[PDB]
């Protein structure tokens, strides 16, 4: 299903609250997950079903959505929060498909 | 838990290379595995996915055809035996684990990453 | 509608192979059940399907059914899953 990640770039201060939205084509469901590309490191997971967290996750990472809008909400942004931020739909329809987002970007706002 | 990759090899196009991806401190036989590529500046994209064992495997539409994702669930390795390298799939390979639940489709634990350069 | 009866197709293909292992008065009630089937499938006019039926069934079962279906054949694979089950049904007994 396509998924749109609208914020894609954002310059936003380190230890603020950052929101997100990954707009869904189709109706999903609770069928998303998100995850977070810090630079010079592999993808881990935040969230698996749009509301969740995930295991080794500080409780900071949380999100929102269960139709064709969803949000993640990120707070207190640390030096390793300005990464690029992935959601994936795994909706049970056949045949099963594993899209991707385009990325959107969480970096330092300056003068 | 830790999914230990073998680097990074430069190929020539039309040939063959195979990824391995050697999985630590769990059961491998409990876990479903993924392959998810990365070009340079064009962000994820699952490629593959291996159920707990070879009963189920599923391939992107980029792919089919080409790539073959088969695990030893003994040896604990999963690999991508790679066919035919076009000139975009000059990537970065990461290896994936599935969280439990053939439902809950998602990227558990990544691989360190694998950089596979065509020329 | 169309997509979870295949699931349920499958899964209760799966329930009846391992039930009918001690075949090799069930005769008779699968017979009924594969009739039914034929039925609803008359009314209405599978790899993809591993999630869904996994999910019900988390025995892997399913590489017996699809190696079976594939031996078989070497809108359409349910007509050739309803003729594996008409030609189990008939030589159950």
């Amino acid at each position: 299903i396509v998924l749109t990640q609208s914020p894609a770039t954002l310059s936003l201060s380190p230890g603020e609250d950052a929101t997100l939205s990954c707009r869904a084509s189709q109706s999903v469901g609770s069928a998303l997950a998100w995850y977070q590309h810090r630079p010079g490191q592999s993808p881990r997971l935040l969230i698996y079903d749009a509301s969740t967290r995930a295991t080794g996750i500080p409780a900071r990472f949380s999100g929102s959505g269960s139709g064709t809008e969803f949000t993640l909400t990120v707070s207190s942004l640390t030096s390793e929060d300005f990464a690029v931020y992935y959601c994936q739909e795994y909706k049970n329809s056949v045949p099963p498909t594993w899209t991707f987002g385009q990325g959107t970007k969480v970096e330092i706002k300056r003068t | 838990v830790q999914l230990v990759q073998s680097g990074g090899a430069l190929v020539r196009p039309g040939g063959s290379l195979r990824l391995s991806c050697a999985a630590s401190g769990f059961d491998f036989s409990d876990f479903e595995m993924n392959w998810v590529r990365q070009a340079p500046g064009k962000g994820l994209e699952w490629i593959s996915y291996i159920s707990k064992i070879s009963a189920a495997s599923f391939y992107a539409d980029s792919v089919e055809g080409r790539f073959t994702i088969s695990r030893d669930n003994t040896k604990n390795l999963l690999w991508l035996e790679m066919t035919s390298l076009r000139d975009e799939d000059t990537a970065v390979y990461y290896c994936a684990r599935d969280l439990p639940g053939y439902l809950e489709r998602v990227f558990d634990l990544w691989g360190q990453g694998t950089l596979v350069s065509v020329s | 509608f169309f997509e979870m009866w295949v699931t349920y197709l499958l899964t209760e293909t799966i329930t009846w192979k391992d039930k009918l292992k001690t075949c090799m008065k069930n005769c008779v009630c699968f017979d009924k059940w594969v009739k039914q089937k034929e039925d609803e499938w008359n009314s209405i006019k599978f790899e993809s399907f591993f999630f869904h039926v996994m999910k019900k069934l988390n025995k892997e079962k399913w590489n017996k059914l699809m190696d079976e279906l594939r031996n078989k054949i070497e809108q359409d694979a349910i007509e050739l899953l309803l003729e594996y089950l008409k030609e189990k049904s008939t030589i159950c007994k």
